[PDB]
């Protein structure tokens, strides 16, 4: 079957979805009203859509919020008829960012409703691949159903493999003070549910947005190109002819070697977003290269210094393979890997590419640089907790303290032990 | 969903809703009183339920005194459905007990039906906002019995008031004291938050800003309008943070009982619009932070911050407001370090009559002061000697006095102990 269901959870979660979908329309030549086709197709239909023998392609998606709202605004206007209704599932009330509420309060009845759907959209696939789920890390309902559903996912499909993409929010662009708890929770839950997942932070983005987009005045709406080119591009290989990791379980061997440790960087380039990008050079012996630059590291983290445990280093279209091959060897020796490990960067490319570019790639970055994220988050979540600031929005539902401590503990451990990794 | 029922108990409460009603279907476009509207703009939705070339707020008014339902019926004119008008069959002086105290047992179930009409009719309750003054005899003593027998009802749905605190401008030794206290009591045990709007505050600045030698107090509402329409706007013409009336609430208060705020907003508007200044973001913020346009006559620039947000109406640049952001974060500091706790939003619906409307809204600790100011002259006139004119038949015992008086001390003792500063 090799197919893959998305489900997309909160505002974050839905409304990066809703831009990935428009563009992997693209792709396989897909009208975004219904998705019938122009004409032939490119690419490899059955990873993400179900195939109508009415030439509809049906997304294979969940849109899950408690807030009955952007659920409809994608339903209706966005991309009008191209989800199918069934799988359109809300609640009746947001949670006031508390991951408590998310959690623990509402939700609780409408899990049933969800892991019910998500069953009806399992048993007409030939066989999965996996799930993607993608949403904000702190969200109330991101860290909140987001984490819920995984855990009832990992108790219904047992072998197999559970993704997620998410997004952590930074010092200047968050919608709540509390985050940084709702962050470890999610976290926490993360860590003991899901197979790999890729991490994006927010502060990185608007870094890029700012200084090397050269976009004054960002918004959440510039951002969330970035976040779905960057995915649109990560699961290409999943719907092409190709090599390297061409399925979510080849990804789990070549990324995450030891367990816990399965938290990866997205790097990604040309960051076209929507200036002309006229390109003078789009050459290898740059792409290669800065997909290992701060430029484009939406980790917000120097992988010049520290050591990684993997690497899968994807290019498209027109790059000649021996060039690549090549400007490896100029990258090799800036970056360096963990003498316990097989070592050296795994590359390969996908002789297709995305609307306006002939040559383009992205990377998976899985090093002990990551022990930085973690570590400003714990750092705010410690503060907090200590002077108890904002307990009463999670006590009040039942969320423990003890509970806060537990997901304080294991954070820290994984920060642990990447930091140990470094020599 | 997400919607907000508001409900307005008093005479206090009717005068500021009329301006507030009046202001914020202008800025929708719906025609206030009558006249339908043109080209709605905005999420109507929350504040108004559409009707068919009709719009009407999503509003409950209760009228202890039957004396003073024409305020409504004929003031605030069609606009407000007067089958959401709820009264009794007589007043009330100003005592809270008379106000709060197996009184009006009818009215309150009348009041009670009405809410769950203005309820029933919405797909989900975002919360509720009361607007009231502190020492009226319906205001306080009705708003008070409201406000607990909401939560009675909906425990989860978050209660945010705007009340209206007294101050006995022309020698008004009177027992209203015990009207604030005891109202203070009941806003700590049951809202979610509130706004303290202290009304010698707005006086002092009706008279040095907006330059009014002598405000009605009907005048005074202006004021107190122009800040409820510029707060509540942030849910309604959506910006560039995604707020809800339960994220505010989760946002500006850290901990139980510490959720009284303070409001202050610029530029101010002369009622007379006689004047326009240059919207500057940095101006406009030295306003919004200085002492001198503060709603609680506290002097915040003393204080500290538990928590605080500043929301910018109309279209300014993000660059003019890092600087202005800048100035303030380098005089007033915040509580516990908590470095999630400032937030700022912006959306482009300017608000009439200026370019850029700006509202601050946070959790100081001078606010203490307000409430310091209503024990005071408690203690005077009870510990002193028990001044009360024998509110005891549907009254209060001591103890009832006396607990009021210890919750009000907590509240006051625990924003001390947080802000110590070390
Ligand atoms: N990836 C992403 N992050 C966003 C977006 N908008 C805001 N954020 C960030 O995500 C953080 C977590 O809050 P949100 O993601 O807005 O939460 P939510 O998904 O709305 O969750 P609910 O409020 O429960 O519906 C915010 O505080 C911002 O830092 C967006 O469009 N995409
Ligand atoms: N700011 C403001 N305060 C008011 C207004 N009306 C009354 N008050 C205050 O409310 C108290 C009197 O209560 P009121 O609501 O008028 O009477 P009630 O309806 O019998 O409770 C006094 O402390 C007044 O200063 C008003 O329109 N604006």
């Amino acid at each position: 079957g090799r197919e893959v269901i998305m489900l997309h959870v909160g505002q974050a979660g839905i409304q990066v979805g809703a831009m990935y979908w428009k563009q992997i329309c693209a792709e396989h030549n897909l009208d975004h009203n219904g998705a019938p086709i122009g004409g032939d197709i490119k690419g490899d239909p059955d990873c993400f859509f179900m195939k109508a023998s009415g030439g509809k392609y049906v997304p294979r998606a969940l849109l899950i919020d408690l807030e009955p709202k952007v659920v409809r605004q994608v339903g209706n206007e966005q991309l009008p008829s191209f989800f199918d209704p069934k799988n359109l599932i809300h609640g009746l009330y947001g949670g006031a960012n508390s991951f408590a509420k998310g959690y623990l309060g509402e939700g609780r009845d409408m899990i049933d409703n969800i892991m019910e759907q998500l069953k009806k959209e399992v048993a007409k696939c030939e066989s999965l691949q996996g799930f993607i789920m993608t949403h904000a890390v702190g969200g109330g309902s991101g860290g909140g159903l987001g984490c819920l559903i995984m855990e009832k996912i990992k108790e219904e499909y047992p072998k197999k493999i559970l993704w997620s993409y998410s997004i952590l929010p930074s010092p200047l662009l968050s919608d709540a003070v509390v985050e940084p708890y709702n962050a470890i929770l999610s976290l926490d839950k993360m860590i003991q549910y899901t197979d790999e997942t890729v991490v994006i932070d927010n502060h990185a983005l608007f870094q890029i947005v700012t200084k090397n987009m050269g976009i004054d005045d960002p918004i959440y709406d510039d951002l969330n190109h970035v976040i779905s080119q960057a995915l649109s591009d990560i699961t290409a290989s999943l719907r092409f002819k190709g090599s390297l990791n061409t399925d979510m379980k080849e990804f789990l061997v070549n990324l995450v070697p030891y367990p816990r440790s399965h938290f990866l960087m997205a790097s990604f380039a040309p960051m076209a977003t929507a200036e002309d990008r006229q390109y003078a050079k789009l050459t290898t012996s740059n792409l290669a290269n800065a997909l290992f630059e701060e430029n484009y590291m939406m980790a917000a983290v120097d992988v010049t210094k520290g050591t990684f445990l993997a690497c899968s280093l994807l290019f498209r279209g027109e790059n000649t393979a021996q060039d690549i091959t090549n400007a490896l060897l100029d990258i090799k020796g800036r970056i360096k890997f963990s003498s316990f490990i097989p070592t050296g960067i795994k590359y390969g490319m996908t002789g297709t590419a995305p609307e306006g570019l002939e040559r383009s790639g992205s990377a998976l970055i899985n090093h002990t640089g990551v022990a930085e994220i973690f570590n400003r988050i714990l750092a705010q979540f410690n503060l907090m907790f200590d002077k108890g600031a904002f307990l009463n929005w999670y006590e009040i539902e039942g969320m423990s303290k003890d509970d806060f401590a537990g997901a304080r503990d294991n954070v820290q451990k994984l920060s642990d032990e990447y930091k140990r990794d470094e020599e | 969903a997400g919607e907000i029922v508001c409900i307005q108990v008093g005479q206090a409460g009717n005068q500021i809703a009329g301006a507030f009603w009046q202001k914020i279907c202008a800025e929708h476009g719906i025609d206030p009183v009558n006249g339908k509207a043109i080209d709605v703009v905005g999420d109507t939705d929350i504040f108004f339920n559409t009707i068919g070339d009709k719009y009407i707020p999503r509003a409950v008014v209760v009228d202890l005194e039957p004396a003073v339902v024409e305020n409504i019926r004929e003031k605030f004119g069609t606009l407000f459905d007067p089958k959401s008008i709820v009264s009794g069959a007589d007043g009330a002086g100003n005592n809270f007990a008379i106000g709060f105290n197996e009184h009006g047992a009818e009215t309150l179930e009348k009041v009670m039906q009405v809410v769950e009409q203005r309820v029933s009719e919405t797909e989900s309750i975002g919360g509720f906002i009361l607007t009231h003054s502190c020492g009226g005899g319906t205001g306080s003593g009705f708003g008070s019995k409201i406000l607990k027998t909401i939560r009675e009802r909906y425990p989860k749905v978050p209660i945010f008031t705007f009340s209206i605190f007294p101050s006995p401008k022309i020698s008004e030794t009177v027992v209203e004291p015990y009207n604030a206290i005891m109202t203070l009591s009941n806003l700590i045990k049951y809202a979610s938050c509130s706004i303290v709007l202290d009304n010698e505050a707005l006086f002092s600045i009706a008279e040095k800003k907006l330059e009014v030698e002598n405000p009605s107090l009907e005048d005074l509402n202006l004021i107190i309008a122009q800040v409820l329409t510029n707060v509540t706007a942030s849910l309604r013409f959506s910006g560039t943070l995604n707020l809800d009336l339960g994220k505010l609430v989760t946002n500006l208060v850290p901990f139980s009982n510490l959720h009284f705020l303070m409001a202050s907003t610029a530029p101010l508007v002369l009622a007379g619009k006689e004047s326009y200044e240059k919207m500057t973001a940095k101006e406009l913020s030295a306003q919004v932070f200085g002492d001198e346009y503060i709603c609680a006559a506290c002097k915040p620039t003393t204080g500290r911050y538990l928590a605080a947000s500043v929301l910018f109406r109309g279209a300014v640049k993000t660059s003019d407001v890092n600087e202005a952001m800048a100035t303030v974060k380098e005089q007033n500091s915040f509580v516990n370090w908590i470095p999630t706790g400032f937030k700022i939003s912006k959306s482009e619906t300017s608000p009439k009559d200026s370019a850029l409307g700006v509202i601050m809204l946070g959790n100081n600790s001078e606010i203490v002061s307000v409430f310091e100011r209503i024990g005071a002259n408690f203690d005077r006139l009870w510990s002193r000697k028990a001044f009360a004119h024998w509110f005891t038949d549907s009254g209060f015992e001591e103890k009832d006095l006396d607990d009021a008086r210890a919750l009000v001390q907590k509240v006051i003792d625990d924003y001390r102990k947080l802000t110590e500063d070390a």
